[PDB]
């Protein structure tokens, strides 16, 4: 019966450089014409020099980023503290997504 | 015999080590109980063994209230008595929930009898050494005493006695029931039945008893109640002031 | 070696299997704990043995709460005690959620009690071997209960156990007899300290650390608390007074 | 016979030790790790002149840069080899990159303990642990060339050389002197075979030995038989000219 | 403990076959006989009834002869109890095959399921094997008449005449000698009745101490018509052979 | 219970159950496989002194797993049937998923895993039968002959013998067949197999059963009659030294 | 917990014996005298119901159970074993014939069920057989009147007349002569009383003897006091008064 | 899916007096507009001194109450006599997890001899609320003013007896799904006393 | 006799120790020695890495389990592995769910239960491993001793592994100095290398394969390996 899921705003912009990369994001979190926060970013540095933002609906976002942080933790644990690459991180984030396509 | 303690096999004797020793060990608490039925009441009187001054004299119990009508005295070690008490309490309530009718004595006897038989059949549970004396004034069966013994054997009794001094008590009940020519007490008021009971108990066990040496549970039609310290005293008082 | 010492999938000729008998014997060579029932509360105390200067004072505790108003201390085998309590918690919480009330002490007792009995009817599942002195206050008074290895429990008004049991029980009954039940909760703290101090005389090849707690209806306002600060210094004072010092 | 909970005085089960004895009765496997390569030799063993070559497994691929040599029973190593391929394949799916030598080893050895009807968040259901030890070699970008010795007792040591077999005595002592930080891949293969012919009581040939190595030049490469024979023939000259 | 109260006997002997299985064979050789004769215009089955007396009902002789199908029947040598469990499962297996492929079960196909369970009984669980051997009597439209035997070892063979249960050696010896392949039902019965006589030592053998069935072509079928004889029908054939025994 | 200590190592490193398994094999019938290089011959003994049975109700020694894969065994009958059922399920599943008529080696990997399986882990006891799995892999002129044990090992083998009189037939294969240079004729491969099983069965051609498999599904089992003409021939070669 | 006794607790030997069973067969002999006569004009069962204490009543003890309205059973051996097996026997009779097939079970097919339970508790490890032998007596139009014994073995057989418990051999013998093919139900009640008289005296009165019959019945208790759909069940068990009255005319 | 649905008399109450609580009800089941029941026992004992009034759907209330009855029997035998608050939680739990199918308006009112008389009212969806007296159903809004103003603690039994008979007899008149007998239950420590008054009686009185 | 209280997890003694507990205590000693000392602001572990083959290469045997937690082992390495495995899982579940950072006492209690379930079936087993767990939470510094016997005491100092008694006697003496020294690492580390050298009596001390691990207020979890132990020998 209920679907509480809808969408909320926010905007991010990612640019790849030669030797660098940026991931820029606003701090405004909204639901409709109300301000939820003025200071809260949807962008987090998730570590190993991987930065992430799962922009859109907050409820989904917060939960995907809690899931990705534990997964990063266990990788490290089991695999000799190995660097999480942008390639590895990527694959993992897909497996989480397709886990909840249902 | 057989070798029942190492594998669950039979004995050519028919009766196994688990059954044979359950018949024995049911007294080591130095306990004696009797149950008599009135015309229209049922009375249980039981020894109460408060052996210390570190214990409250009314947390020591051996008579349990299983239902609102039904009482059960367990003659056995106290862990085994509570193991039986817990199971009996659920079965009594579950029977009322499903079948819409409170538990009678005989059906509780049967359930437990079947359980005790199964744990003797198993090699993965121990059976208990408990003799369960179930009592009530049932609505259809009248005044009732049904006593189970360990084996998973049970049968209905006129009146009964339990404890090492079973024999002493028996000869007094026999003598009364022949004299009167009925297998219940002519009396019909639970006070006078309680008073009578104690009389035959003093006589059998050879010591005059106090209230803290007795514990009384009374069954009547549609209610079960336990008698308190003052309540026991009132009965005792008369037996001490008549010849 | 009879299968009455290697299995509990049978009844014994002594009405108990040897290993359960042995649990009772191992409580007694152990550590001393008491419990004092009083007319408005209960008081707990336990002797914590000092074997090195490497131990820290009161950052290892033996009295552990269940709920917030029932205090549990136990003597005997350490692992068995953790497991008993963990269970004790799951019952207590289930009761609070389900009936919307803190759990009664005769109720709480039946729930732990049935679980100690369970582990004593299987041929490969370890018995418990702790004696637990526990209790607290509820809406018809204070209650002191003591739980044994074998699944045996009754209500107590005074209770004692351990190495120094004999001594402890002697002082403890004298004081309980003298009093209506135990007098005030406050008086009982000092008294409790004397028993534990007195029991320590039975083992002077080690030191102790006196640890007391209480749970009292109007003298803790329904809660179980540790006994500390002034209240611990005072009980010490009283103790070293009588047992010379 | 012997329980799955019955220890020796040292904490170590009967069954664990007993596996470890059968390991030592297998075939000889010798691995030497440098920072120019890891060379693995094994005796393949021909059980008859009518047993076909390269139908018996002694050099296995876990992955295209990762090998293992075994000693003990060959079927018992198969359950391990399966688990090791699976671990490798999965880590690459999830993380698009290579498993580390250590990581791979740990994953197999967690499931080599087990045994009994136990559990604690680990599923244990075996009747015995495996009867086989394996020398697990790989190269990983971070740590380069490494060699690890897996015991089926859930124990794992990091190594720069190890030999096992019934030829272990000669080969480990020889390995210590021969060890150096770097030396050429061709000198190393030749030198391995030299050590093998010494602990071997019979003529060493290519119909009972197979060589293999691991390169950063082109990953796990089994150094095949034809190419290996020509080296054994040189061996006969160099060895009878020190004599 | 109780991990050493395991019998450990459903493991191999050095003799190439499990303890319990070999011992069980003995049990069969101490219970009733079944004899199977496969003829060129029938299949004849004879079994000698174990205990016969007035206190028993003597008019029943289906105590070991069950038809599994319309054209398959078995003879039991072993104990009633052991038998029943395999009989019921063979009956269902018949119905599964019938239902899936729209055709009746071939004799070897049926045999093979029963035999894989007999092996199974020691292979999974550690439990004990059976104490029954069957001799199967059936027709299939791909080989003519088939007459087989299975044992709790899970080994099965086909034969043209065999005996199982007690007195296998004696009966088999006689059978091999008088065997022909131009025999008819009636020639077989006569033969059967001679053999049975020579293995039983008596004054006389009576009709109620036998259980008999033959599975002949019939004259109401191009199939095979299964005739289960009862005491009074045993009495008739005893006259017809003129073999009183 | 029964999920433990059926199988464990000794401190001597023998396994109980495997050691008593190999003993059922020596006791039982005799099977041999000799390979040509464009044929594989499988010869079998079936030994019965009792003559009151037919071949058509006594199970065959060579059972088809597929038209181009065959299985031979020595050991218990009961156990061997279990193994045979898995191999047919594995042939048809492989054909389904990879869409290739079967490779004979993969099928060995499945039968061998089962055999390993009940030994390593409890809740089942091991087998007491050894097998020969032979056949042709598609697009091959080269014969395949494999041996799998109750241990669960397998390897590929040029001629191989198991069962009663393993020694005798072994010596014969050592001195009359080579890995290097086998029969190149089908005929000579037949002659050799008969020669080997004749010395041991201690009967004529009426208890040796020959089955010849030429490439990819071409199987003909020569009959008692056909074998006898070589049996005659054999008594003649042997009367050049008698 | 489970999984410690998964070997059977019957095993064979070269004498083929099954330990548990031999011991349990002995138990049946040590029961009380129970008998069965098929008179081929009904079926009559009788047994002794007896005190075990002076203040134990016997009118709370029965050895005669109904399994279904028209199949009755009697036993010798262990009391508990009989009640628990009887519950399970009841279970299958009711669920699997009266709902599936809509009718009461055929005896012989119910004999197959009860046997299978007993044989099963021997085949499976960790548990023992039941140490009883039951005599299951029933009636059907299709089969007539019938009587079977099912052993502790889980073997069965039919028996024209039999007895089990104490005084088995002599009781069966005397009976065999007194048993005719065509026998009147009143005479067949006397013979049963007569037999039980030979086993016991000094406590043998008719109100301690419990006798039940397959043949005569009371429609007035089967809800056919009014106009019948049919006659209905043929088992009807006597009260004590009826038994005592006939004992006087024995 | 239940086909048809059922309804009860929807003006239920528990009133505190001098020595306990007196519990009062109207009873009437209808299934649509068919009068399924003139009289009913919906005056339900859940323990010997703790009764309740059941309102809402007949099928649902009865089904719940039976489960509550099983827990509170088992609860008594083992853990000692319940309280009004103990009973109330059990009722609520069953409504809340299954509020996807259940419609139960419950007043549980019981007597304890150290809390005196206690009224706990559990509306639809289920939440425990302690009040010193209650009125519930959907007819309760209309008597809110009466009840609040004439509610008095420690009023004479005779006076409470009139007050409940009157309270309902007014409620029943103006409301339409109310009807049938007025039954009342007096809970004090002397036991349980049962009152029934038929239609013709209460209207008049 | 032996066979009564060995393999049998269900039995008891009048003393309460079975044979399986005494063997477990011996097993701890057969691992390498590791010593613990702490103030109230830091906790240190000094542990000797000594190879058990000639060719074997040194590898860490102090394992960081979380940012604010770790353990060192002494005893059986498989036994040590399973527990470490459960504890890393436990660490995560508390952090996601309750945001809770564990104190040592809490983990410990969990640890006792785990062993306890496996000493209530014949198919599980008791362990053979002691552990010294350090962590710094908001109740200061902590060092805990975990025993397979389920005896958990949080101590200022201890040692487990072979030849414990050298170090214990030193550690009880320098006790008073070290506990009152707060905010200074280097002295407590140095003192740990001295302690462990009294445990050794006949076994080498390695000047580049010692490994010291520290946690504290000013120190997040660092293991000093190789070079970086030099200035504390």
């Amino acid at each position: 019966q209920f679907n509480p899921y809808g969408d909320n705003g926010g905007t991010i912009l990612g640019i790849a450089g030669e030797d660098f990369a940026v991931l820029a994001g606003d701090t405004r979190n909204i639901t409709d014409y109300s301000i939820n926060s003025r200071y809260e970013p949807k962008v987090f540095d998730c570590g190993d020099n991987i930065v992430m933002s799962a922009n859109g609906f907050a409820a989904d976002g917060d939960a995907l980023v809690k899931r990705f942080k534990n997964s990063v933790k266990w990788y490290h644990f089991d695999h000799n503290d190995k660097k999480l690459s942008i390639n590895s991180a990527a694959r993992n984030i897909q497996h989480l997504l397709y886990g909840k396509r249902f | 015999a057989g070798y029942d303690r190492h594998i669950t096999i039979f004995s050519p004797e028919g009766r196994l080590y688990q059954v044979e020793y359950a018949f024995k060990a049911t007294n080591q608490t130095n306990i004696n109980s009797l149950a008599v039925r009135g015309k229209d009441c049922t009375v249980v009187i039981s020894q109460k063994k408060v052996p210390d001054k570190l214990l409250d004299p009314t947390t020591v119990s051996y008579i349990f209230c299983i239902s609102r009508t039904i009482g059960m005295v367990v003659n056995g070690p106290i862990p085994d008595a509570r193991n039986a008490a817990l199971r009996a309490k659920a079965e009594a309530a579950e029977f009322r929930y499903k079948y819409g009718y409170d538990m009678p004595c005989d059906v509780l006897a049967k359930r437990m009898a079947n359980l005790s038989q199964i744990y003797t059949q198993r090699a993965y549970m121990r059976p208990l050494g408990v003799i369960l004396t179930f009592v009530s004034v049932d609505e259809e069966l009248g005044p009732s005493i049904y006593k189970t013994d360990p084996a998973g054997y049970y049968v209905g009794y006129k009146a009964t006695a339990t404890g090492p001094k079973q024999q002493e008590i028996t000869t007094n009940l026999e003598n009364h029931f022949k004299k009167s020519k009925i297998d219940h007490i002519n009396e019909e008021s639970w006070e006078k039945v309680v008073e009578f009971a104690i009389t035959h108990m003093i006589d059998a066990l050879g010591t005059e008893f106090s209230k803290n040496d007795l514990e009384v549970g009374v069954a009547t039609k549609d209610k079960f109640f336990t008698l308190s310290a003052e309540n026991i005293e009132e009965r005792l008082v008369a037996i001490a002031e008549q010849d | 070696g009879t299968g009455y010492d290697l299995s509990n999938s049978v009844f014994s000729p002594d009405g108990r299997n040897f290993q359960v008998e042995y649990a009772v014997k191992a409580v007694e060579n152990g550590t001393t704990s008491i419990g004092i029932k009083c007319n408005d509360g209960v008081v707990f105390a336990v002797e914590k043995l000092i074997t090195s200067k490497l131990l820290v004072p009161q950052k290892n505790v033996k009295i552990q709460v269940v709920d917030r108003h029932i205090g549990c201390v136990y003597s005997g085998l350490i692992p068995d005690g953790r497991h008993l309590v963990n269970r004790g918690r799951e019952e207590a919480a289930s009761f609070k959620k389900l009936y919307k009330t803190p759990i009664p002490i005769p109720a709480f007792a039946d729930r732990l009690g049935q679980y100690v009995q369970a582990h004593t009817l299987y041929n490969s599942v370890r018995p418990f071997g702790v004696s637990t002195i526990f209790g607290g206050v509820d809406k018809n008074g204070a209650h002191l209960y003591m739980l044994e290895p074998s699944g045996s429990y009754w209500g107590y008004k005074g209770a004692a156990t351990g190495k120094g049991r004999q001594s402890a029980k002697a002082e403890l009954e004298k004081l309980v007899d003298h009093h209506p039940e135990g007098l005030s909760a406050r008086e009982a703290v000092k008294q409790a300290a004397k028993i534990i101090y007195l029991a320590h005389e039975d083992n002077k090849e080690k030191d102790f650390e006196l640890e007391i707690s209480w749970c009292s209806l109007s003298e803790t306002n329904g809660l179980h608390k540790f006994v500390k600060g002034d209240l611990l210094q005072e009980a010490i004072d009283f103790a070293q007074k009588e047992i010379n010092g | 016979d012997r329980g799955v909970s019955t220890f020796s005085p040292e904490g170590r089960l009967f069954q664990v030790e007993y596996s470890l004895e059968a390991i030592k009765l297998g075939s000889t496997a010798i691995g030497i790790a440098t920072k120019e390569g890891v060379v693995l030799g094994v005796e393949k063993r021909a059980t008859s002149p009518l047993l076909e070559s390269d139908s018996i497994e002694k050099i296995v691929e876990i992955d295209r840069h990762i090998g293992c040599a075994m000693s003990g029973l060959t079927a018992d190593a198969r359950s391990m080899i399966e688990h090791a391929r699976t671990a490798a394949v999965t880590h690459n799916l999830y993380y698009d990159e290579d498993i580390n030598v250590e990581s791979l080893t740990q994953s197999v050895c967690d499931l080599a303990l087990r045994f009994g009807e136990g559990a604690s968040g680990e599923e244990r259901l075996m009747s015995r642990p495996f009867g086989v030890a394996l020398l697990i070699a790989g190269h990983d970008a971070d740590d380069g060339y490494q060699l690890f010795h897996a015991e089926p007792s859930g124990t794992f040591y990091r190594y720069n050389a190890k030999a096992i077999g019934s030829g272990s005595e000669g080969a480990q002592a020889e390995l210590l002197n021969e060890w150096h930080s770097s030396l050429t891949l061709k000198e190393a293969e030749l030198l391995v075979l030299k050590i093998l012919k010494q602990v071997m009581e019979e003529k060493l040939d290519e119909n009972n030995a197979q060589l293999s190595c691991i390169t950063k030049q082109d990953g796990f490469k089994i150094y095949d038989n034809e190419k290996t024979a020509e080296l054994i023939k040189e061996l006969k000259e160099k060895e009878a000219a020190e004599s | 403990g109780s991990r050493r109260y395991d019998s450990r006997t459903t493991i191999f002997s050095p003799e190439g076959r499990l303890y319990q299985v070999e011992y069980a064979l003995e049990s069969i050789s101490h219970a009733g006989t079944a004899i199977g004769i496969m003829a060129s215009d029938g299949i004849v089955l004879a079994a000698e009834r174990k205990v016969t007396s007035t206190l028993l009902e003597q008019d029943t002789s289906t105590e070991k002869l069950y038809k599994l199908n319309d054209k398959i029947a078995v003879a039991v040598a072993g104990l009633t109890a052991d038998a029943e469990i395999l009989i019921n499962t063979a009956r269902i297996h018949a119905q599964n095959y019938l239902k899936t492929y729209n055709e009746d079960i071939p004799v070897e196909i049926l045999v093979r399921r029963l035999s894989d369970i007999k092996q199974g009984y020691t292979q999974h669980g550690g439990l004990r094997p059976f104490g029954v051997s069957f001799i199967y009597a059936g027709y299939d439209d791909r080989y003519g008449y088939q007459l087989y035997t299975s044992n709790p070892s899970g080994n099965y063979t086909g034969w043209k005449a065999i005996s199982v249960g007690a007195n296998t050696s004696a009966a088999q010896t006689l059978l091999q000698m008088d065997y022909k392949d131009d025999m008819k039902v009636d020639d077989a019965i006569e033969l059967a009745l001679k053999t049975l006589s020579k293995t039983t030592d008596s004054s006389a053998l009576t009709y109620d101490r036998l259980e008999f069935a033959t599975i002949r072509k019939g004259a109401n079928d191009g199939e095979v018509y299964q005739k289960i004889f009862k005491p009074q029908e045993i009495k008739d054939i005893l006259v017809k052979t003129g073999i009183t025994k | 219970g029964y999920d433990r200590a059926l199988s464990i190592f000794s401190p001597d490193g023998h396994i109980f159950q495997v050691e008593y398994a190999l003993e059922a094999v020596k006791r039982g019938t005799c099977a041999v496989g000799v390979k040509g290089k464009n044929c594989v011959v499988l010869g079998c003994e079936r030994r019965s002194t009792l003559k009151l049975q037919d071949t058509r109700i006594t199970p065959s020694k060579v059972s088809k797993i597929d038209s181009h894969v065959v299985l031979s065994f020595s050991g218990l009958n009961a156990d061997s049937r279990i193994l045979i059922e898995k191999a047919r399920v594995e042939a048809q599943s492989h054909r389904l998923t990879l869409e290739d008529p079967v490779t004979v080696e993969y099928l060995t990997r499945y039968v061998a895993g089962v055999q390993q399986r009940y030994t390593q882990s409890g809740g089942v006891r091991p087998f007491g039968v050894s097998t020969l799995i032979a056949g042709f892999d598609p697009r091959d002129d080269e014969p395949k002959l494999y041996q799998t044990e109750p241990s669960g090992i397998y390897s590929s083998w040029s001629a191989q013998t198991i069962g009663r009189n393993s020694k005798t037939v072994r010596e014969f294969l050592e001195k009359n067949y080579d890995r290097k240079e086998p029969p190149a004729t089908v005929e000579e491969c037949v002659k050799l197999t008969v020669r080997s099983l004749l010395e041991v069965v201690q009967t004529g051609a009426k208890n040796i059963e020959i089955t010849v498999v030429k490439p990819d599904s071409d199987i003909v089992a020569l009959s008692s009659e056909e074998i006898n003409q070589y049996v005659t021939q054999i008594e003649q070669e042997k009367q050049e030294q008698q | 917990m489970t999984d410690r006794y998964s070997f059977s607790l019957t095993t064979f030997s070269p004498s083929g014996k099954l330990g548990q069973i031999d011991y349990a067969l002995t138990a049946v002999k040590q029961g009380v005298t129970s008998l069965g006569i098929k008179a081929t004009n009904g079926v009559v069962i009788a047994t002794e119901k007896k005190s075990s204490s002076p203040l134990a009543m016997s009118e709370t003890l029965s050895k005669v159970s109904l399994l279904t309205p028209d199949i009755g059973a009697v036993y010798s051996g262990m009391g508990p074993d009989y009640r628990v097996l009887v519950d399970k026997s009841r279970k299958v009779a009711h669920t699997s014939y009266k709902r599936i097939y809509g009718e009461y079970p055929p005896t012989k097919l119910l004999v197959s069920e009860v046997a299978k339970i007993m044989q099963e508790a021997t085949q499976s490890g960790g548990v023992r057989p039941f140490g009883v032998s039951l005599l299951i007596a029933g009636h059907d139009e299709f089969n007539g009147f019938s009587l079977y014994q099912v052993d502790p073995s889980g073997s069965y057989f039919p028996w024209k007349a039999t007895a089990i418990g104490k005084g088995s051999v002599a009781a069966k013998t005397f009976l065999e002569k007194r048993w005719n093919d065509e026998l009147e139900l009143e005479d067949a009640i006397h013979i049963a009383l007569l037999t039980l008289k030979e086993s016991v005296e000094g406590e043998f009165n008719g109100d301690t003897i419990e006798l039940a019959i397959i043949g005569d019945e009371n429609p007035d208790l089967l809800g056919y006091t009014g106009i019948p759909t049919d006659k209905g069940p043929r088992f009807r068990k006597l009260t004590s008064q009826e038994i005592n009255d006939r004992l006087e005319a024995l | 899916l239940k086909k048809g649905e059922v309804s009860l008399g929807t003006s239920i109450m528990a009133v505190t007096f001098k020595d306990g609580v007196i519990l009062g009800a109207d009873s009437r089941t209808t299934t649509g507009a068919y009068i399924a029941n003139r009289v009913t026992d919906k005056l339900t004992r859940v323990h010997d001194k703790i009764w309740c009034c059941r309102s809402g759907s007949a099928a649902d209330t009865q089904a719940i109450a039976d489960i509550v009855q099983y827990h509170l029997e088992l609860y008594t035998s083992q853990y000692g006599t319940p309280s009004t608050e103990t009973a109330a939680s059990v009722f609520k739990e069953l409504c809340y997890e299954n509020k996807d199918n259940l419609t139960a308006g419950i007043i549980v009112a019981g007597y304890d001899d150290k809390n005196k008389g206690e009224v706990y009212t559990i509306p639809l969806g289920g939440s425990v609320h302690k009040l010193p007296y209650a009125i519930a159903g959907s007819g309760s809004t209309f008597i809110y003013g009466y009840c609040d103003k004439n509610f008095r603690e420690n009023m004479s039994k005779e006076e409470t007896v009139d007050f409940i008979k009157h309270s309902l007899s007014q409620a029943i008149k103006w409301d339409g799904s109310s009807g049938g007998v007025i039954r009342m239950v007096v809970l004090t420590a002397a036991g349980v006393e049962r009152l029934i008054f038929y239609p013709d009686e209460y209207e008049q009185l | 006799f032996r066979n009564n209280y060995d393999g049998d997890t269900v039995t008891f003694s009048p003393t309460g120790r079975l044979f399986q507990v005494e063997y477990a205590l011996e097993a701890i000693k057969q691992g390498s020695v590791t010593v613990g000392l702490r103030s109230n602001t830091h906790a240190v572990l000094v542990a000797l890495k000594r190879n058990a083959d000639e060719l074997s290469s040194y590898q860490k045997k102090i394992i960081k389990c979380d940012e604010h937690m770790g353990l060192s082992l002494a005893g059986l390495a498989p036994d040590a592995r399973v527990l470490s495995n459960y504890l890393r899982q436990q660490c995560n579940y508390s952090s996601l769910v309750f945001n809770r950072k564990l104190a040592v006492e809490r983990a410990g209690h969990l640890l006792c239960d785990k062993a306890q379930k496996n000493t209530q079936s014949y198919g599980g087993r008791p362990y053979g491993v002691g552990l010294l767990i350090i962590g710094y939470d908001k109740s200061g510094a902590h060092l805990l001793e975990f025993q397979p016997s389920g005896n958990v005491t949080e101590l200022y100092g201890t040692a487990i592994g072979a030849r414990s008694q050298g170090a214990k006697t030193y550690l009880e003496r320098t006790l008073d100095t070290f506990i009152k020294i707060d905010g200074n690492p280097d002295e407590l580390i140095k003192a740990g290398v001295e302690a462990i050298s009294q445990s050794l009596r006949d076994e080498s001390l390695t000047v580049d394969n010692l490994s010291i691990a520290i946690v504290g207020k000013d120190t997040p979890f660092t293991i000093y390996d190789g070079e970086a132990v030099a200035k504390y020998i």
